[PDB]
RNA sequence: GAUGUCGGCUCAUCACAUCCUGGGGCUGAAGUAGGUCCCAAGGGUAUGGCUGUUCGCCAUUUAAAGUGGUACGCGAGCUGGGUUUAGAACGUCGUGAGACAGUUCGGUCCCUAUCUGCCGUGGGCGCUGGAGAACUGAGGGGGGCUGCUCCUAGUACGAGAGGACCGGAGUGGACGCAUCACUGGUGUUCGGGUUGUCAUGCCAAUGGCACUGCCCGGUAGCUAAAUGCGGAAGAGAUAAGUGCUGAAAGCAUCUAAGCACGAAACUUGCCCCGAGAUGAGUUCUCCCUGACCCUUUAAGGGUCCUGAAGGAACGUUGAAGACGACGACGUUGAUAGGCCGGGUGUGUAAGCGCAGCGAUGCGUUGAGCUAACCGGUACUAAUGAACCGUGAGGCUUAACCUU
RNA sequence: AAUUCCUUGUCGGGUAAGUUCCGACCUGCACGAAUGGCGUAAUGAUGGCCAGGCUGUCUCCACCCGAGACUCAGUGAAAUU
RNA sequence: CACAGGUGGUCAGGUAGAGAAUACCAAGGCGCUUGAGAGAACUCGGGUGAAGGAACUAGGCAAAAUGGUGCCGUAACUUC
RNA sequence: AGGACCGAACCGACUAAUGUUGAAAAAUUAGCGGAUGACUUGUGGCUGGGGGUGAAAGGCCAAUCAAACCGGGAGAUAGCU
């Protein structure tokens, strides 16, 4: 469950390491932005000579959350923290060249299949 | 109470 | 909301309620009849008549158990070594509960608690 | 409840093992790939089992790519294709949740060598 | 909070037309000792069921 | 199209072999005999009214027996009708099993509620709680405002107030029928349905279509 | 001889001069997307930063973030930040006390609801013999939102860029309903760990107190974040509007006669209440088939006999409940407790032995204990009765059964 | 600016967004030197602003333990009219 | 008022503790002059909480949180 | 050494909630400030109403203060209700 002003880790290589999301896309009134839902998040901490700096205005999906994800035998998988992966704001495309830390098969759509090519695990 | 100036 | 829970809180908390308990089964383990409200007998059977099951058995740890329960030696040693074997054929129902009337001081209904073999 | 019994009873899986809280435990999971079928699997601690008949699950705990995962398998659904106790741990609890707040040395898990 | 017109005797007595009481519709008699008592207690004498559940 | 009445076992889980598990309901429906049938010479509308189970015989009312003894059935648990379409037709008598839904994709699912008693706005209406800090004073949930002032000068029939909660008759449609068990007299409908475990039931063709 | 303000919070309700969705006429309307006007109020109709602010600006969303009335809706519902008491200070005015729609810091928000109204729930009586059930549905309420993707189709259109209508499929947001099978929360009534102290003679083992002493897990139940379902198709009559035939008016003309289509509005369809619907309905069963007495001789009163159907009361109680009510059961009995077995939860009891100087470890042992749960079991408590309720049910007319 | 009406002055910093805050400019409506000017370490239940930690403050409430509310017995008010 | 208020001195036990703090106790004195049931809304005083963590609000109000000993270590500014 | 520091008694009263016909005509609960001093406290004494006293709020002077309380002038006066 990721709403406004919760922090989310930065699950690829474009330079930032933490994030605040500051909207949630796709709806009215939608508070909740589960795996698979992009986000509208501002960048808070970021590394040097990255391809991002602190400040910027982007938008990112959720990869990982603490609520997990809900599978249809029942079976829920949860991780440890939240993460996301930054995409282009216009392209929706993603900007770091290398997924870092497990990925969740909910991404297996023609938009984030990327992602799923270049994550380490499933 | 109150007051209405 | 109260969907199938048990047990009557009696307008007190935990430790009194536990405590309450704990002296009136020694009391009607020492004494095999007393007068008490009738909401109270009705709880109270599901305390002295675990307790005499216990007693079936008679062992080092089932006395150890008791005396947790009761912490009176005395409440102890009457169970195991008169009510124990007393009660030893029958499958619970080891006390009866007998109605008689409203108490004078505050209108509460009392009933009579006693053990089924009191007949002498 | 004889009905549900009997229902659930029909549809129990049979050649499940025995595993404690503590012991590494690696499971098969079926995950579908297009058309064609696969296995892959999951290892890890096994941090809280419970027990309901056919609703019994038990949940896995590893560390992958420096993430910690958390799965909570249904040991009687068709996914899951077996069970192997790779490791057997001797744990005084039958909760680890307490292993989420620990890494590394602190997270090591004693063997049970009955 | 508190009322704008004194009530009168008819609405007073209209609120306490269901405060009357209600008398016990019969007394049970004991089989053998035959005292009048309330049905499921026990009789003066601590009879009950034709059984003198109370020593006293 | 003439439905059942039935008895909320409880809830279960199904497995499939493509790995997807369907929360189920089960549902038994013993045999329905039909009591009486309702014509339109003598009724003024076309219906069934059915019998299902079992009761004491002892506290069968001679009233009550006498309508049961006039079809030749078994006293049952309780009396319902069902409304008649064009082509069907019954005898008094008939008894009515589950394979009635085994053509059947979707049914229809009434019972009485869970009973909540009396509850609050919030529980009830999904009233929004006011603050529970910042000065509030024995308001934290209470309902608030529930006028505008001297214009109306009363309060509108119909206002959410809090008041009895469930125990009431509840209608859940479109509901798959996972599996029909005619060999031990039971349904299975996928998802939840309303009423505890042991509660009446009536199940009903999908309405909705 | 008192109608308490701005804003916020909560809860709203109406209007249509309509922001979105729906139906249309024109367009300097190719398409996509717009402009303008007409019909339409069924539903829906942002979260934040700054500021006391409404407002406004800005950030980011949405199909859209409508305009107004309701004491600029709503303080016997909350708040008290702003204005607008007493304190103090700045600038400013005055010789001064003081003063400033100038600015600053601080500053008591009472009321147990009689009536109306409203949300729930009972009693009484009525419905013309009484009683137990199942119903008809006059009426009333609830529900009515919508995105994105795919197909049709890269087809119509266009030089190109770009890119459909009309029809289908899938998956979402918000909202509502139900329920605990799943994932979880809670679980001071279930186990276990542990600090201080007191006590049970002492060791050992336990209990009391310290927020449940502090904590770790947890059954049932409740519950959402959990998972099922819902908005609709269809029908009737229509708004704006487009038409057929067609005269008054040789033509024309959607209209005067006569026909057709036409929207989330309207009447139905779906869901819930419902015969106090006094217009008190219908259907199916059940119960009662005696003596007399009086005059004010009539829907008359009274005595004896009788006490049916059924209900109530009491008792054991419920996933029913503030209390009433409602459901189950009362020995010809599983209603509750206990008991037996099982399942859960906790995690190897106590005792004894074996190792170690010892803490402690190991064996007996997944042991012991185990609440609300599951299947059973009359061991305990649900009494033999009494109580209420009656004894063939008015008149007139009609149609039949008749003598 | 505890002083600035115009005014949310203008520029910079902080924030995705800052009528407040910090720095600077001076066009000081209407600062100014013992009715003291400007600084100032330490101190403050002092005013404003920001960050970490923390959380039911909130998104959005759920459950539980107690005292009332509710029912029974006893006693028995009040404002108002 | 048999009122959660106010009222100056003297005596100063045990375990833990720096302590007349605090916890549990000794001597000693008390259970506070209405009770019994039920386990609804709502109010009061408390406990816990999934994911998020000031998005609340005039304002982090209130809550949560920090919390003891030794030892290591500690910046700008300082009237030293 | 200290109008020194932390912190009980003791003296204070910054915040919140409760209470507001209260248990209480100013309190309770949880926090909070001082706590060797311009400290606090017992007993007795002194200052009297246009006066006292006041580390200054028009505060306090017996639950009363921009002129206390009690009696008297007194049936003040009231173009007002
Ligand atoms: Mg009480
Ligand atoms: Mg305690
Ligand atoms: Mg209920
Ligand atoms: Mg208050
Ligand atoms: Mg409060
Ligand atoms: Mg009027
Ligand atoms: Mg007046
Ligand atoms: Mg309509
Ligand atoms: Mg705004
Ligand atoms: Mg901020
Ligand atoms: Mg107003
Ligand atoms: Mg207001
Ligand atoms: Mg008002
Ligand atoms: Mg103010
Ligand atoms: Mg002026
Ligand atoms: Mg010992
Ligand atoms: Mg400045
Ligand atoms: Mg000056
Ligand atoms: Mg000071
Ligand atoms: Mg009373
Ligand atoms: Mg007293
Ligand atoms: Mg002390
Ligand atoms: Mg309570
Ligand atoms: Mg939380
Ligand atoms: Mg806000
Ligand atoms: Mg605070
Ligand atoms: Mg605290
Ligand atoms: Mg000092
Ligand atoms: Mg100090
Ligand atoms: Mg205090
Ligand atoms: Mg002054
Ligand atoms: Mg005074
Ligand atoms: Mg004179
Ligand atoms: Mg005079």
């Amino acid at each position: 469950m990721i709403q406004e002003q919760t922090m989310l880790n930065v699950a690829d290589n474009s330079g930032a390491r933490r994030v605040m999301c500051i909207k949630v896309l796709g709806g009215s009134h939608r508070r909740y932005a589960g795996v698979g839902d992009i986000i509208k998040i501002t960048i808070k901490e970021a590394i040097p000579r990255g391809k991002v700096k602190k400040g910027d205005v982007l938008k990112a999906v959720v990869v990982r959350t603490k609520k997990g994800v809900r599978r249809p035998d029942g079976s829920v998988i949860r991780f440890d923290g939240n993460a996301c992966v930054l995409l282009n704001n216009n392209s929706e495309q993603p900007i770091g060249t290398r997924i870092f830390g497990p990925v969740t098969r909910e991404l297996r759509s023609e938009k984030f299949m990327k992602i799923i090519s270049l994550a380490p695990e499933v | 109470m109150f007051k209405a100036f | 909301m109260r969907h199938r829970k048990s047990g009557r809180q009696l307008n007190r908390n935990s430790s009194h309620r536990q405590a309450m308990f704990r002296n009136m089964a020694g009391s009607l383990v020492r004494h095999e009849i007393i007068k008490t409200t009738l909401p109270k007998a009705k709880e109270l059977r599901r305390v002295v008549e675990p307790l005499i099951t216990l007693a079936k058995t008679d062992s080092v740890a089932n006395r150890r158990l008791a005396f947790a329960r009761t912490r009176d030696n005395e409440i102890v040693a009457k169970l195991f070594n008169e009510l124990g074997p007393r009660f030893a054929s029958r499958a619970g129902g080891y006390t009866r509960i007998l109605k008689c009337g409203f108490r004078a001081g505050d209108n509460a209904p009392m009933a009579y608690i006693e053990l089924v073999d009191r007949s002498e | 409840s004889n009905i549900i019994k009997q229902l659930e009873q029909e549809q129990m899986k049979q050649d499940v093992p025995s595993f404690r809280p503590g012991d590494t435990v690696e499971v098969k999971v079926w995950v579908v790939e297009g058309s064609k079928k696969r296995l892959q699997a999951f290892e890890g601690v096994v941090i809280a089992i419970r027990n309901r008949g056919l609703h019994s699950a038990f949940t896995v705990r590893k560390i992958s790519n420096g993430e910690g995962v958390e799965r909570v398998f249904q040991t009687h659904s068709p996914v899951v294709d077996s069970i192997s106790v790779k490791r057997r741990g001797a744990v005084r609890k039958a909760k680890l949740y307490y292993l989420r707040e620990r890494t590394g040395k602190a997270a090591r898990i004693k063997e049970r060598l009955n | 909070a508190v009322q704008q017109n004194k009530p009168t005797r008819s609405k007073r007595g209209m609120r306490r037309s269901h405060d009357a009481l209600t008398a016990v519709t019969s007394l049970s008699v004991d089989k053998t000792s035959g005292e009048k008592h309330l049905r499921h207690h026990i009789t003066a004498d601590g009879y009950y069921r034709g059984r003198k559940v109370i020593a006293k | 199209m003439i439905g059942l009445v039935g008895k909320k076992v409880g809830m279960t889980r199904i497995f499939t072999e493509d790995g997807v598990s369907i929360p189920v309901t089960v549902i038994e429906v013993e045999a329905n005999r039909v009591t009486q049938v309702k014509d339109l010479a003598n009724d003024g509308y076309r219906a069934i009214q059915v019998t299902t189970g079992a009761k004491k015989a002892n506290r069968v009312t001679k009233p009550e027996a006498g309508h049961f003894a006039k079809a030749g059935v078994e006293a049952g648990r309780g009396l319902w009708e069902f409304r008649l379409a064009e082509g069907e037709e019954f005898t008094v008598g008939q008894s009515i099993s589950v394979e009635l839904f085994a053509d059947v994709k979707k049914v229809d699912v009434t019972g009485t509620s869970k009973g909540k008693g009396f509850a609050g706005t919030v529980k009830r209406w999904n009233f929004r709680t006011q603050d529970a800090t910042h000065g509030n004073s024995l308001s934290h949930r209470v309902p608030g405002s529930i006028g505008q002032n001297q214009t109306p000068g009363k309060v509108f029939k119909g206002k959410k107030m809090a008041g009895q909660m469930g125990n009431e008759r509840v209608t859940v449609q479109s509901l798959d029928v996972v599996r029909v068990d005619a060999e031990r007299n039971l349904l299975l409908v996928k998802g939840a349905v309303p009423g505890a475990t042991g509660s009446d039931l009536i199940v009903k063709p999908a309405v909705k279509a």
